[PDB]
């Protein structure tokens, strides 16, 4: 899991763009997405998403 | 090459072979593939490539004798497949053992094909837009050649 | 040759820039036809209605009637029989009787 | 078409925005007398 | 022949083979044990 | 330039013969060509209110080819509008029966749904062969490229085109082969 | 009511006409429409798609100049690509500048 | 609950290569801001919706000159998706009196005090 | 509802020109 | 209105002392179905002078034998505007 | 074999062909050859009727001598003056064209219309959809139209 964030080859990343309302993103998302970071979605764990 | 001769008294006799062009364009390439720089540059269409690991009737020779990884071994073994099922191998066919003749069924032409046409069921039920169901076309072992397209090839037709 | 297309169908094509590069000059002559490109008219055998009455034989019962010869008159033509049939008396008295005329 | 390649060379991206095409005057008098400014 | 959703070898001489779009598991010593998928 | 009015309206509105040929080609690729010349949308005087549409001769119909496994999986459907008068039949099936019914259907639905689709169908003209009745022969003015070049056959291959490929690998004296 | 509207919708359908008119005339040349229509902007050239549209019916001759020329700055574009920036600019492919 | 955000600051901190990038020198920086709105305000909040009228963004893809100072920073922030922002930049110089007639904002985002719609030359 | 191709190369492009608006504003 | 444009054409290609047109099938399509085109070109010493279009090959080479005539007399379509701009 | 050499298959080449472009020093002299012979064509008077394409109010239209234009709104000129237009992007003839990049160069084109009639145009009616539409919610736009025959196109040796 660690190295899949240090080599990934994407510049956007959830926890960016969300942190920083880019898109003015936060108007769909939820305040504890922020935490998250995309990883978790309701009582479901992601475990391919960085 | 050996061949066996019988006569009982049977014995087999070494002959000759054809070699392999010298001086390979990339030396130290493990597979015979990566020596001559093919990774990703064969299709089903290149007969002259395939032809050379097939047996005289068809079959694929074993990986121990090409000298073939196991990625390109299986790409050249279902390349073979997509190649004989479109009628490009016509001095390969399977011998026919004592009393047998070929179908005589007239023969539709067909390339790319994934698998084999007699254990195919036909779609009855297509879908709509999006739960429309896809005729595989191409083989998914081959997904990574180098393509010339705008966008990746539709595999699913 | 320095043209990116072949002049040997519709005009040869010499594209030019001026010296100063402001303006795109094109000579375009027309390409005629070989003489061997040509074939001899056939002599041996006319005017249009002479092709559409032989076409258009009247061989079954003297004149044939609507359905008969609207299935003659599609097939000649390459249409389908609905365009044969007339109108009734509301759209052809719709129609304009002098319609404009551009040149 | 040609938006993107046009505001590489510096020009507008719409045609129809600064430059001698739409800016320079569309026509004169005969004579040589020049016209009135457009309104646009 | 039991259709069942996954497929188990039950026995050493129990194999494996892909017939009509199906994979098989056929022993020859036990006919208990075929299975398609 | 420089004829009568009548005369330059009769050429500039004069429809053609096209030929295609359809041996192991894929009927939809068939189908772009010919659509496109059926409608009039290969001339740049297309109207859709003017009927300036052109004939198309596809030959070979027989001998046409699916990519993947269409054959079987491609399914023709039709109702006869009785109760139980629902058929479904595979490419294949279908053409067993008729040579010339997949080509057609392709066509048929690429056309627009109005009603000159049914007018242009007309100007269609599919042989299963390359057999081709002497006035349709007469009529053809040219030839259309076919859309898929067609792969090369091992005995079609020269001598010299193989010696050209590389022998890539050797098989060694002790084998069986 | 249908009249009002059908006044914006005429425009846009003039010019689907333009385009699909544009794209039978270019493609007797063998350009596909797309590359005819950027390539003549990449020469500075700012003819409308209603007039290339006249000119492709009743200028044939002309119309051929502009595939040619259309062809010729595509083909410059595709050394270019390739060129990595250190090959010159092509001749057809040089920006007139205003000031 | 929707409610305005406050970005961590961070994100406006720059890196050694975004100046590369972008082309900016973090000493001597730009003195006016070229703003021009390129999103809509419906389906954002209202509070979206009140600065874009207070900067002068009403109108789409007409520039506005804003001064690049902390207060209007601030502002811009808060609107920073439905905006691009452009350094505005004066090859030529500020205009003048003389030349405040003929000058024109290029789409590079320079302000030319000479304009003449003549080939270079 | 897979996202088309098209669809995510305009999200991209969004987030580029507001990317460089960051730049902008840090000084 | 003239009658007969190919007799013309024969009197006046004589006196430029030219050969007597020969007239070929250029272009041919639906030959035989009920909407025919045919050109046909006239050629003088294995050179074109002139090329129509018909609905017949008679209609053809009767059209292109005004189509020679109109560029002998310098009445073809292309040609130069009439000038009224002259005061003089 | 050369190190990166791959034998010809399907994917070994790509789908198109490359093309050489000719030597710069050579096309420049014939590109020069090529506007010579133009000009002199040009000076010969070798040439029948001129065709242009002119930007005139917003639009562009392709325009011959003796050609009539609309023009949706007022103009300021009175009838029967003589105007020059003054943005030609194409002259062309029977054998040759002069394309702008993007305007031609006064010294070579001079297009000269005149203002044969000012008008307006036919009541078009505007109705919006709206509750209780009702028959007399309506507008008429008449418009101010103005007809400018074209005169001449000239061309001179300037190239
Ligand atoms: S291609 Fe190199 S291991 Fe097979
Ligand atoms: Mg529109
Ligand atoms: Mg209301
Ligand atoms: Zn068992």
């Amino acid at each position: 899991q660690r190295e899949r964030e240090l080599n990934n080859q994407n510049p956007w990343t959830f926890e960016h763009i969300a942190t920083a309302n880019m898109f003015g993103i936060r108007k769909f998302l939820s305040p504890y997405d922020l935490t998250q970071k995309g990883r978790y979605w309701g009582k479901f764990y992601m475990p391919k998403r960085v | 090459l050996r061949e066996v001769v019988k006569i009982t008294v049977i014995e087999g006799r070494i002959t000759e072979t054809p070699k392999a062009t010298p001086d390979p364009p990339n030396p130290s390439g493990q597979c015979p593939i990566c020596r001559w720089n093919l990774k990703h540059k064969y299709t089903y269409e290149d007969v002259l490539l395939l032809s050379q690991f097939i047996r005289p009737y068809g079959g694929m020779l074993p990986r121990r004798v090409t000298g073939l990884c196991r990625e390109e071994h299986r790409k050249i073994e279902e390349c073979v497949k997509m190649a004989h099922r479109a009628g490009l191998l016509p001095n390969h066919r399977p011998q026919l053992p004592e009393g047998c003749l070929p179908k005589d069924k007239p023969k539709l032409n067909r390339y790319l094909t994934r698998w084999a046409p007699k254990s195919v069921k036909p779609i009855y039920k297509k879908g709509h837009r999006w739960n429309k169901v896809g005729m595989a076309v191409g083989s998914p072992l081959l997904k990574d050649n180098v393509c010339y397209s705008r966008r990746p090839l539709k595999m699913m037709h | 040759t320095y043209s990116s297309l072949p002049d040997d169908y519709n005009c040869q094509v010499d594209l030019a820039l001026t010296a100063d590069g402001r303006t795109i000059v094109c000579y375009h002559p027309s390409v005629d036809i070989p003489y061997e490109h040509t074939k001899p008219i056939p002599q041996p055998d006319e005017t249009h209605e002479q092709i559409l009455k032989a076409k258009l034989e009247v061989r079954k019962s003297k004149q044939l009637e609507q359905g008969p010869m609207i299935e003659q008159l599609s097939k000649v033509f390459y249409t389908t029989k609905h365009r044969w049939y007339p109108h009734g008396q509301y759209h052809n008295r719709r129609k304009k009787l002098n319609p404009p005329r551009d040149r | 078409a040609g938006g993107q390649w046009r505001l590489q060379q510096g020009l507008a991206a719409n045609p129809s925005g600064y430059g001698p095409l739409t800016e320079l005057p569309d026509w004169s008098f005969a004579d040589g007398r020049p016209a009135p400014p457009m309104k646009g | 022949f039991k259709t069942k959703g996954v497929i188990k070898k039950r026995c050493k001489d129990c194999y494996k083979v892909k017939r009509r779009g199906r994979w098989f598991i056929l022993c020859k010593t036990n006919p208990k044990h075929k299975q398609r998928q | 330039s420089s004829f009568s009015r009548a005369p330059q309206q009769w050429a500039t509105f004069a429809r053609m013969w096209y030929l295609l040929d359809g041996k192991m080609q894929p009927p939809g690729k068939l189908a772009v060509i010919a659509s496109n010349k059926l409608q009039g949308l290969n001339k740049p005087v297309y109207h859709q209110l003017s009927d300036c549409g052109d004939h198309v001769v596809i030959i070979n119909t027989r001998h046409i080819a699916f990519s993947g496994n269409k054959w079987e999986q491609k399914v023709y459907s039709s109702h006869t509008g009785y109760p139980g008068g629902f058929r479904q039949v595979t490419a294949a099936q279908l053409h067993r029966k008729d040579p010339v019914a997949i080509v057609k259907l392709a066509i048929y639905g690429m056309l627009p749904k109005n009603l000159h689709r049914r007018t242009m169908m007309q100007r269609l003209h599919l042989f299963p062969d390359e057999d081709i009745p002497e006035d349709i022969l007469k009529n053809l003015v040219e030839e259309l490229p076919q859309p898929r070049r067609v792969p090369k056959r091992l005995d079609e291959y020269t001598q010299e085109e193989i010696e050209a490929f590389p022998r890539v690998w050797t098989p060694p004296d002790d084998f069986r082969m | 009511v249908k009249c009002t509207k059908a006044r914006r919708l005429k425009k846009r359908n003039l010019r689907t006409l333009w385009i699909n008119r544009i794209t039978a005339a270019s493609q007797e040349h063998g350009l596909k429409y797309p590359a005819f229509i950027v390539n003549l902007i990449k020469c500075q050239v700012e003819l409308n798609r209603k007039v290339l549209v006249d000119l492709a019916i009743y200028e044939p001759k002309t119309f051929k100049s502009l595939a040619a020329l259309a062809k010729r700055r595509q083909q410059e574009g595709f050394a270019a690509a390739l060129g990595d920036g250190k090959e010159p600019e092509g001749i057809f492919s040089r920006v007139v500048q205003y000031h | 609950k929707f409610t305005k955000s406050r970005i961590p600051d961070k994100v406006f901190q720059p890196k050694p290569e975004d100046h590369e990038k972008y082309g900016g020198d973090p000493q001597n920086p730009h003195k006016l801001h070229i703003v021009t709105r390129i999103r809509s305000t419906k389906r954002r909040p209202y509070w979206e919706k009140d600065t874009i009228k207070m900067l002068g963004l009403q109108k789409a893809h007409s520039p506005q000159i804003h001064k690049n100072i902390p207060s209007v920073n601030a502002k811009l922030k808060v609107v920073k998706h439905l905006i691009r922002i452009q350094p505005l930049k004066l090859p030529q110089g500020l205009p003048t009196e003389e030349t405040m007639s003929s000058t024109c904002l290029k789409s590079t985002g320079e302000l030319v005090v000479q304009w003449h719609l003549k080939p270079v030359e | 509802r897979t996202v088309s191709f098209q669809a995510k190369e305009s999200m991209i492009r969004r987030l580029e020109v507001e990317a460089e608006n960051h730049y902008w504003l840090s000084m | 209105t003239v009658v007969n444009p190919m007799g013309l054409l024969v009197e006046e290609l004589k006196k430029r002392n030219i050969s007597a047109p020969e007239s070929r099938l250029t272009r041919q399509s639906g030959s035989t179905t009920a909407l025919p085109l045919y050109f046909v070109g006239l050629y003088c010493d294995r050179k074109l002078i002139a090329e129509g279009p018909g609905e017949t090959v008679l209609v053809a080479e009767e059209e292109a034998a005004r189509v020679a005539l109109r560029k002998l007399y310098g009445f073809t379509e292309n040609r130069r505007p009439w000038d009224y701009s002259k005061p003089k | 074999y050369p190190q990166g050499y791959v034998p010809k298959t399907s994917l070994s080449s790509p789908p198109w062909q490359e093309v050489v472009l000719p030597d710069p020093v050579e096309e420049t002299r014939h590109h020069a050859e090529v506007v010579k012979r133009v000009n002199e064509l040009i000076a010969t008077g070798q040439y029948g009727r001129l065709f242009a394409v002119v930007h005139f109010a917003s639009h562009q239209w392709k325009v011959t001598a003796e050609d009539l234009i609309l023009i949706e709104n007022e103009l300021d000129i009175k009838c029967g003056e003589r105007i020059r237009l003054e943005k030609v992007l194409l002259v062309g003839a029977d054998n040759f064209t002069l394309l702008g990049k993007p305007l031609l160069r006064k010294e070579l084109v001079r297009v000269e219309a005149t203002v044969i009639e000012k008008t307006e145009s036919w009541p078009k009616i505007n109705m919006k959809f709206r509750k209780r539409k009702n028959f007399r919610k309506k507008k008429i736009i008449v418009n101010p139209q103005t007809i400018l025959r074209i005169n001449t196109i000239e061309i001179a040796p300037r190239l």
